[PDB]
């Protein structure tokens, strides 16, 4: 786990990613239902990150999966949508920032990355997704 | 490259010993149910012989039971010229009270006649019996735990010459932690006395009568299972739910714990149940812990509220037998079968019980199952929702349906946040005294 | 097939599947795979029921066959509070293949005996064993010093009307269908019929046999009687029972209540192991006598 | 179960969903066949709603999923589309509604959502599956 | 459950699984599915380990009950160094289902034992056998010619430190933890403990159990010492083992080298099979001796 | 099963439905075949019903699967494709009307329906199949 | 089996069929292998016929499938692709013909059909296959 | 014990689990905490004998014993069942990994050291199937095992 | 592999499975993966069969070892009326490993018997059961009162050849290659082979062994034989057989037609278990005699 950056500053239009529950549920059959959720928090799940720029920010992030990455490691995520708290209901958000300002500290959801050149100079990958691991 | 036929070897072994790794018989799993695995248990012992040998189990018994024994320590035959030995013969385990009623080989000894020494085979360390001191005092053996009776100046004249077999009725109260406390008779009664006698005569009335001659002996059910997971090592044993006289129960050495104690769920027919980690041992009865609806069932893996399988009348046990001990005679083995006067074309279903018990008692245990076996032809594979959790393994449910309302006793609880349960049908009247006379 | 050669071997066929069950009452019910109900006997078969049809299976081996045949339960069909409270136990089929433009041309695939049916889920799944369902089961007398047979059976014949021994009396009182009040108690002694046959003969359960315990007349002859089980279908406190009387199955219950001592068909002495393997000891009793 | 709001007024055309009938069924070869619903009611299923506004009402709607939902709460659901009768037929819907004015309390049926950025203030997130639990 | 029905028969629920198991040494270790650590009682229970928590079962049958619980294994966790030398193995777990928003409403599932654990692939996974796993196994003496009892059991009590028979001595020369030189070999016989318990309370293997062999001081009272087994966690070659005495369960080693022959608890005449089946010939020795 | 009326007026272009059977073939490995037809009859099966029309046709279509529906009523169905024989081969189909004049009764084919919101009036529904029970 | 008619005249352009061959087949892992079929013939198996014409002719071509057909019963049918040889090889195809010129009785690959309405008076249906049972 | 082996941790080859060395330890509750004989007396007048030999600390339950026909001495026998007790509780380690054909010398029979980062412990190899993939499922040995016991006699 | 490893450690290896089975008759066949026919031996492997090579498992149990083995049979291969017939039953194998490159670069996997094959849908699979195939089965004499061995046997040597014994003749009249005529019928007794080998040298069957019934001469010399079964190869009317002579393996059979009563190997007398169990009464014939 490190503290190392945010990201490139490049992100396609188009980098999804919501929070995530259990919330194990078993829909009795003749009636109406109960549900379970052992959570109290969140898993962020950001997915479907791109890259695009020239080439030589390609090899800045081929190594960002790589030098500080390895697998296991944080790499502070910057959401583009201290305790942060949800107040537009009644009840509340109440959730936790271990990392300043939306900082949502995460790791890659990959085994590989998949990096294409689109002309001389272009630069593509399709998805990095990642889960938010604490 | 590719796999062979052995996907099927793979599949088996260990594909399939992981199973019974974390896990008659004819009428032995019904009784039981869907439940588990009835293992084998209690092929009784008819002509109990005394086997001298070094690979023979110590037995283990609880209440009024003939034991054969063996031989340990026999000095060489002596002639007085016609021959004389010293045996000592060891019965049981644990402190016993007295051997009474010795019968060899044939009919009947007189006790006066012999000059055994009886021992309790206390753990107090009871010493050498002076007998071995042909042996002498320096390699007399001194036996702690098992209860051996010697024997001395035997006159081989009267059975042949040979050694006879020796037969000996012993009476054991059960020991164990949970016996000590809560005393029953064998040490409760702390002096009866009120001895009748106001002296062929009136024993028509000896099974009402105040006197407690005889069963004194017999051990309540709740301490003997508590002495199985004693000795198995279960400390945290709860028994309070049970209710029954043991009268002499029998398992030898290497009995697996578990396959001597399941004749007593066939006889008593108690739940076993484990809620919690108190495994608790209560006694099974129609008291009914749920009343569902057949609105409040879960929806389960097969997408049916209510799977209720009916058996095979060709397999219903249309007449059923045991292997029981006399108890109130001499000791021998015997039968009696409960007959269903509709179907008794076949399916007939024995089993051996080893314990010992009297003869309208049997001819009850019987009628029991003759009837219990029939009702519990139906069961129901249902799921029922983590909002009642509170149903444990061995409860039984009322479960309303538009036709029926019929009661079911659960078993294979299996939840992982959804419980699915495969129950049997269970009705209250089947754990009635069957009310019969007597022999 | 029987003579439907003809029709068979020419791919153009039309061979639907169908068959009937008699219950153990006298009825029989019809099934078929035709989408048209059809008949050859008189019973009739209705497509509304039944008939999937799922693979009969077979073997020159004593085992039985199978056939799972899977359909639905209905008002008009097995409607399973029939089936739940027991019958269609015994139930015999026979399946048929009969050509549905000439019901003429059928033949038998096999007659079964329907062991174990499985209902669920609005349906019922139900399996066929095959013919030698009674071979593989225990037949025998274990020489055990009761009595061995029922009071009907050829080995103890009785003629089971000859007196007033039996209670044809209507039934009130019917409660939770164990206990049964009967408004006829009075006529026979306390706890005359202790193991008999509860036949029930009217009504809701037609046909239905229960076995007695606990024949007890509290007051005024009311006859107050348990059973072992439920009888699986309410009586409606105004049906006819008859009951036989109750058979201990013991040399003295056989020979006082009941005339018929000889034909006993049971072991009452059977002396016993340590008869077997003692040797006659010169003391005491040495004279002949009972050894009882 | 709460009775929190109804929701985000923007609904994306396309919201569909409609009753939902146990409908157990046997399917006899032969032919014919009988069929029973032990419902006497039917689950509304709503799915696919969409939320499209600027990033501002997002941020109230990403905790719409976290706050006052987690997984197992109410939110009643407003239908585009006290006890209603369909009398169209001479049979009778008689459907009733325990909350007021086709508000339908449900749940989504969803793990996770995932929102998409699709320019400097586009939100959007596909679909918001629900059942309308009792 | 245990009256957190209230909370419970609301569909708005939140009850977060948990465990807690207690090694054969004395610590617990904690663990829960509930995300954030949380503790009723002194256990501190980390969802950083352990808790897939898959589908206990259950049976009124004596047959176990089964939860094989996936997990991860790490330094603050089992670590699987602990786990590979033969600590957990008769880990005894309490399985909670515990409210984490109060903990105070809460239950026990079952209370396991833990039987199987198979670790790989950075995980491990564990059979949480049932409560009843003791039985279903062999307990008997066989009336064999030897002793049945260990040295401190009840059947035969020693006082196990009563004199100098105990080596309390540290250890030296550790070798490949089968091989012992041990400094301090000399203050007692050679080949005393042949039989004995080399526990070792210091160190890496603390509390670990080995059997000793070989009992051999070589010169000026080494004790070089074999076991039978390794004791699977490597001894620092400054940990403080004791041995007690060997025993060779037999009545000429029983009464010389100790006491308590007295307290035997084994057979050793046992005549055998070829006296039993034997009838008594008049010739040669028949007067009373030992038959020994 | 009902009487109650035919349908909406309302089908779109692409409502498919033809007979069924189950006939079911052995194909004899090294030569011609030989093949069993159990039903002298054939469902209809008619399948690909699309609801369009204003939201005020909407409420009495989505509850006329819930009103007359539930699961297990007739809704006599009409056919834009007493005994109606077909007399083109010398053979004949000489199949039956239960009811009068190509109304087949059905019923639907769904466990739920899927209407849509396609504009501020536009209602549809991609698909409503059914097989015509007895 | 029929001698009943041709079918119908029209056919789309994509009526697909070619001779289906057993040819069983062993597919050693070494390299070559060997191979023998036990048919002498081919099953010409010809597929995706569409009736395209009025609702007139559709009423004519839904009984077609009914009532001469039912599922096992001939149709001989039209090829728009008494023995012929084929002498293209020094081998020979010698393949016979039961039925007259290029007649090929067949029958339909389907337990049911779909026509579809695709405007006032169109009807369509997507595929017939057939196999040219002997 | 002799090993003909010596993998690290590095060398196996990926298995089917996709696990480097999946390690099953066994059940405590079934160690055969006391194991037992039947063996024939072979000096005396032969007849049937049992020895036995108890593990000191778990001495609680799990007898598991067995009959040998054949006939060996008092000091043997107690050596044998003392041999099966250390190595029954040795056995319960198992192995279940892959290694690949470049090293196809590994008979079925052999033993590996099998180097880990935690332990070094060695294993004797069972029901190799191969294919093109050596997949074994191993077995715990040490060898100590086999040694004579040096027990005194009768 | 022996000595290949410098080959097998690098990642560059290019070994082709390949193996030779030999059939109970002389010749051998070629299998290999290669797909290049190669010899190393004097085999000639031949790539237009067999091998798929399937998952050579192992034990050290006594259990076998299996491999299923896929290929293909053709008219140079296997061909089926080969191994229909009754070839092929105890075929040996070896696997090689070979290096196509160099086949002096191999090693042998396992040497198999090749116990169950089964040829379907134009191919064959035959499993190849390991070493230890003969261990598994019971041999064993039970002291019957018959001969335990056949003629050629250790046990009973006799010289099969010794005088005019055996049946030289070539065959005519074969029919259903169970009847079979024989032209030189005349030389020998009416049934004096019932239980010999029909060795059949030359033809079709060549080396097969089939046991002869009914030796019965209807005129001048016939010699109709039966056989209890198929040869599975049909003899030619031409072949050459020869047939040892009939040994009945009974005492009065034994020394009447054979000299040798001496090599006996049976259990003529064998009294009984009614015998074992009498004690003897003095009365009647209690002399010393055959007890026959
Ligand atoms: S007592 Fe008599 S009537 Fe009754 S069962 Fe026995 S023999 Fe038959
Ligand atoms: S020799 Fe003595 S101390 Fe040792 S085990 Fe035997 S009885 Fe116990
Ligand atoms: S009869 Fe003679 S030759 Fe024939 S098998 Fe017997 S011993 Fe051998």
């Amino acid at each position: 786990a490190f503290h190392e950056v945010r990201f490139p500053a490049n992100l396609s239009f188009g980098s999804v990613g919501g929070p995530e529950r259990r919330t194990e549920i078993v829909t009795l059959s003749s009636g109406h239902e109960e549900r379970n959720s052992p959570w109290a928090h969140s898993r962020r799940h950001y997915d479907a990150g791109v890259g695009l720029r020239s080439l030589d920010d390609v090899e800045r992030l081929i190594a960002f999966f790589e030098a500080r990455g390895g697998q296991l490691h944080g790499f502070r995520w910057k959401d583009w949508a201290g305790i942060v708290s949800f107040n537009e209901p009644p009840p509340q958000g109440a959730r936790v920032t271990a990392g300043f300002e939306f900082d949502v500290p995460v790791r890659f959801d990959t085994d590989r990355i998949a990096v294409s050149v689109q002309s001389f100079q272009a630069g593509d990958l399709p998805q990095v997704p990642v889960v938010e691991v604490r | 490259a590719t796999i062979l036929l052995s996907a099927a070897g793979a599949a088996i072994g260990g594909g399939f010993g992981g199973t019974v790794l974390g896990l008659g018989r004819v009428i032995d799993q019904r009784l039981l149910g869907s439940g588990s695995q009835s293992v084998e248990t209690g092929r009784v012992d008819r002509l109990r012989l005394s086997s001298a040998s070094e690979g023979e189990a110590v037995g283990r018994l609880w209440g009024r039971m003939r034991v054969a024994g063996q031989v340990i320590w026999a000095t060489r035959f002596f002639e007085s010229a016609s021959y004389s030995l010293s045996l000592a013969l060891a019965l049981c385990e644990g402190e016993i009270l007295r051997v009474g009623r010795v019968w060899a080989d044939g009919s009947e000894i007189e006790v006066s006649g012999l000059n055994m020494r009886v021992y309790r085979g206390g753990e107090d360390q009871l010493p050498d019996p002076k007998i071995a001191a042909v042996e002498g005092a320096e390699a007399a053996p001194a036996y702690r735990g098992i209860a051996y009776v010697v024997l001395e100046d035997l006159q081989l004249a009267p059975f042949g010459n040979r050694v006879p077999q020796f037969t000996f009725e012993v009476v054991r109260a059960a020991q164990g932690a949970l016996a000590e406390a809560e005393p029953d008779l064998t040490r409760g009664l702390r002096a009866v006395a009120l001895i009748p006698g106001t002296g062929w005569s009136d024993g028509e009335n000896y099974a009402r009568g105040h006197w407690i001659s005889g069963r004194a002996v017999a051990q309540p059910l709740a301490s003997v299972v508590a002495e199985i997971c004693g000795a198995a090592g279960i400390t945290e044993i709860d028994v309070s739910g049970l209710y029954g006289l043991v009268r002499g129960y029998t398992m030898t050495g290497d009995q697996t714990g578990r396959a001597g104690l399941q004749a007593l769920m066939l006889a008593y027919g108690f739940e076993a149940l484990e809620r919690d980690g108190q495994l608790v041992f209560r006694m099974r009865d129609g008291r009914v812990a749920a009343d569902l609806a057949a609105a409040d069932l879960a929806l389960g893996e097969g997408e049916a509220v209510v799977e209720t399988v009916r058996a095979a009348e060709a397999e219903i046990a249309g007449r059923v037998r045991l292997a029981y001990v006399e108890a109130e005679g001499d000791f021998e083995v015997k039968a009696v079968e409960a007959v269903f006067p509709d179907a008794a074309a076949g399916a007939a279903a024995g089993s051996e019980l080893s314990l010992a018990l009297t003869r309208a008692q049997a001819q009850g245990i019987v009628g029991r199952w003759l009837a219990e076996a029939r009702v519990a032809r139906d069961t129901a594979r249902f799921a029922l929702p983590p909002s009642r959790g509170h149903l444990g393994t061995g409860d039984v449910v009322r479960l309303d349906l538009p036709e029926g309302k019929r009661r079911y006793r659960i078993d294979r609880v299996e939840q992982a946040g959804l419980i699915q349960v495969e129950a049997v049908r269970v009705e209250p009247g089947i754990y009635a005294p069957a009310d019969e006379v007597e022999d | 097939p029987e003579s439907l050669k003809a029709h068979l071997q020419g791919g153009v066929t039309t061979l639907a599947r169908a068959w009937a069950l008699a219950r153990a009452d006298g009825r029989v019910l019809g099934f078929t795979d035709h989408d048209v109900v059809l008949r050859f006997d008189g019973i009739s078969f209705e497509p509304g029921s039944g008939m999937t049809a799922k693979a009969v299976l077979q073997g020159t081996g004593l085992s039985v066959d199978n056939t799972e045949s899977y359909g639905a339960l209905s008002s008009e069909a097995i409607t399973e509070a029939d089936l739940l409270a027991g019958r269609y136990d015994g139930a015999a089929v026979t399946v048929w293949l009969v050509n549905w433009a000439d019901p003429a041309m059928r033949a038998v695939i096999f007659r079964g005996h329907l062991g174990e049916v499985s209902r669920g889920a609005g349906a019922f799944t139900a399996e066929l064993r095959g013919l030698t369902a009674a071979l593989g089961q225990e037949q025998g007398r274990i020489y055990h010093p009761r009595c061995a047979a029922v009071l009907g059976d050829g080995r103890c014949r009785f003629d089971l009307t000859k007196d007033g021994y039996a209670l044809e009396a209507a039934l009130g009182g019917v409660d939770e269908a164990v206990v049964l009040r009967l408004a006829e108690g009075a006529g026979f002694e306390d706890r005359w019929f202790e193991k008999g046959r509860l036949v029930v003969l009217d009504g809701a359960a037609a046909g239905l046999i229960g076995v007695v315990k606990n024949d007890r007349l509290q007051a005024d002859g009311s006859r107050l009687i348990e059973l072992w089980q439920r009888l699986g279908a309410n009586p409606v406190a105004g049906d006819r029972v008859r009951i036989e009387p109750g058979c201990d199955k013991r040399a003295g219950t056989c020979r006082l209540k009941f005339d018929n001592f000889l034909n006993f068909r049971g072991f009452p002495h059977i002396p016993g192991e340590d008869w077997m393997v003692s040797y006659p000891v010169q003391s005491g009793t040495n004279d002949g006598g009972s050894l009882f």
